[PDB]
């Protein structure tokens, strides 16, 4: 018979026998300080649903972040080009235009 | 001296505090509870068992009539039949052929065996829980039991004690309770008088010996068709049996939070749920001041090999120097750590080692020795075996719950993105001021 | 407690290790492989002489 153990604990009782406790651990596989390929497969284990939201959290917030750098980035190359866009001789410090044309 | 703290009701985990007055030296504080008893208010509705229908022996108007008449019998059921003439070993009984009424009586008591086999029916209400505790402060360790109300104080030789009110009230029992030989079930029994036949509780009564028995069983009586005097009868299987047969697991087996359940007077002990929170008094006596204890004047934290597991799987080596030979209290001032030992006798200069068990995967706590804290930086393996003989005596937490290797990742991810959204907003504001200035 | 090794397959030559129990001073582990025999699995088809 295969029985699931929690944190809290279980008890069986098999025949007359008096009751006998255990308790469950945390030796989930992998390691909590190595890798961070070892960090994922440690805490899966222990709790997919939390690991798999913070993953996802961190994935999101990247996206976010990189969005944004253009969001901000592109929009202020445009306004710093713009004025100088219908210009002669757009002497620009040649640094911020490189920058710019990226 | 009163102090409050909140103890984890988990019998047979010791709980440690440092209570650190002001004037005094610091002092230890280590709480156990030894043993609960959650017992509620119960009031017996009724009793039942196996039922005899006992049959009176009939009698008959040879050539009359005869009237059912209206007892006061558990099912009381009479009814009268026409022409018979009944015969005997012998011979026959009467001497009309016809108009020759028979009167069939038969009610129901308790059977003879139901002294032991009988069952009981009670209602329980809100659940007082009472505790045991034993509790040591420095030296003394007297014990007490006590009412976890919040109001009723726990008086022992003198140290005063208020307890609770528990955190989370809870009740294994449902509203309705039956108890036979010991076993306990949550069966919500049909009310008193209101018995159906073929169910539990087709028979009632207030007491065995009471005389005002009611049961309604369906008996019913037959047209007696052979012409020896007999009265035939047939009625519905006792619904006492086909309980006993249906009635599943007990609460023994089936109450939560591994209760272990008792009867007479029915209650629940060693019931590990919710907090208490508990108020002392510790009486100023024990305390001593830091004038005369040892006030340590450097001590180090060095951590060995450490394992988060309810075993104490932790150890380090404390180095320290003090001024004098005494009986500092050491003690951990994390809720992710505790250590083994309490008090250790402490030399002018030295060491000590220690035992420690801790549920982080890293060991970032304070430990603190006669006041004097230093951080202990450790990291802490996953544990080797699966299964324990004992519970975990340490809450685990989200915040000291991941390594410093995934909270640096986590950190470092996050930081990027909010140190570029930050950027990105000071750019475009700089852009801003750079074209109003040079416009 | 389970400790796991590799011990190499060479007789007379002790292997040492340390088993590191958390809560408990190490230990010495030395194991010596004083003897080891390979037998197949055999079957006579016939004799001759």
């Amino acid at each position: 018979r295969n029985f699931s153990v929690g944190r809290e604990g279980l008890e069986y009782v098999w025949g007359n026998h008096e009751p006998v406790r255990v308790w469950a651990q945390e030796s989930a596989p992998g390691d909590p300080h190595g890798w961070p390929h070892e960090i994922i497969i440690h805490y899966y284990h222990r709790h997919p649903v939390y690991t798999v939201i913070v993953l996802c959290g961190v994935a999101l917030a990247i996206l976010v972040g990189t969005a944004s750098s253009a969001a901000c980035i592109a929009k202020a190359r445009r306004d710093c080009l713009t004025p100088y866009a219908l210009a002669p001789n757009a002497t620009v410090p040649t640094a911020l235009a490189v920058l710019c044309c990226i | 001296f009163e102090h409050a703290t909140t103890v984890p009701n988990v019998p047979g985990i010791p709980y440690k505090a440092l209570v650190e007055r002001a004037g005094y030296a610091p002092l230890n504080l280590e709480i156990t509870v030894v043993s609960s008893e959650l017992t509620p208010s119960t009031n017996k509705e009724y009793v039942t068992c196996k039922f005899h229908t006992v049959v009176p022996s009939p009698q008959v108007k040879c050539c009359g009539s005869l009237e059912c008449k209206a007892s006061s019998k558990a099912d009381y059921t009479c009814r009268v039949f026409g022409g018979v003439y009944p015969f005997m070993w012998g011979g026959a009984q009467c001497f009309c052929d016809s108009e020759n009424t028979q009167l069939s009586e038969a009610y129901v008591e308790f059977a003879p065996d139901c002294t032991i086999d009988h069952a009981v029916a009670l209602k329980v209400h809100t659940a007082a829980l009472k505790v045991g505790l034993r509790i040591v402060y420095g030296n003394t360790t007297a014990r007490l039991d006590t009412f976890v109300n919040g109001v009723t104080p726990g008086s022992s030789r003198d140290l005063k004690v208020i307890a609770g009110p528990i955190s989370a009230a809870f009740s294994p029992f449902d509203h309705k309770v039956v108890i036979r030989k010991g076993l306990v079930y949550n069966y919500d029994f049909p009310e008193y008088g209101a018995m159906n036949p073929g169910a539990f509780g087709d028979i009632q009564a207030s007491s065995l010996d009471a005389t005002d028995i009611v049961a309604r069983t369906d008996i019913r009586l037959l047209k007696p068709s052979v012409k020896n005097i007999h009265v035939p009868y047939t009625q519905a299987v006792s619904g006492y049996e086909m309980w006993k047969n249906n009635s599943g697991r007990p609460l023994q087996e089936t109450a939560p939070f591994g209760c272990k359940i008792e009867v007479e007077p029915l209650r629940a002990t060693n019931c590990a749920y919710g907090h208490i929170p508990i108020s002392i008094d510790i009486p100023d006596a024990a305390f001593v001041r830091s004038s005369e204890s040892p006030t340590i004047l450097e001590v180090s934290c060095t951590v060995a090999d450490c394992i988060y597991s309810a075993d104490f799987g932790g150890s380090l080596t404390l180095q320290y120097k003090a001024n004098r030979e005494g009986h500092c209290p050491v003690h951990s001032h994390s809720t992710t750590a505790v250590l083994k030992e309490a008090t250790t006798h402490v030399t002018a200069t030295g060491s000590i080692t220690l035992h420690f068990s801790t549920s982080s995967p890293q060991a970032n706590f304070i430990v603190s020795l006669c006041g004097k804290k230093t951080t202990c930086n450790a990291e802490c393996k996953p544990p080797a075996d699966h299964i324990i003989g004992e519970p975990h005596k340490v809450d685990q937490e989200f915040q000291a719950a991941v390594s410093k290797t995934s909270w640096n990742w986590l950190l470092a991810l996050f930081g990027g993105a909010s140190s570029l959204i930050v950027v990105g907003l000071i750019v475009l504001v700089c852009s801003s001021m750079l074209i109003n200035t040079r416009r």
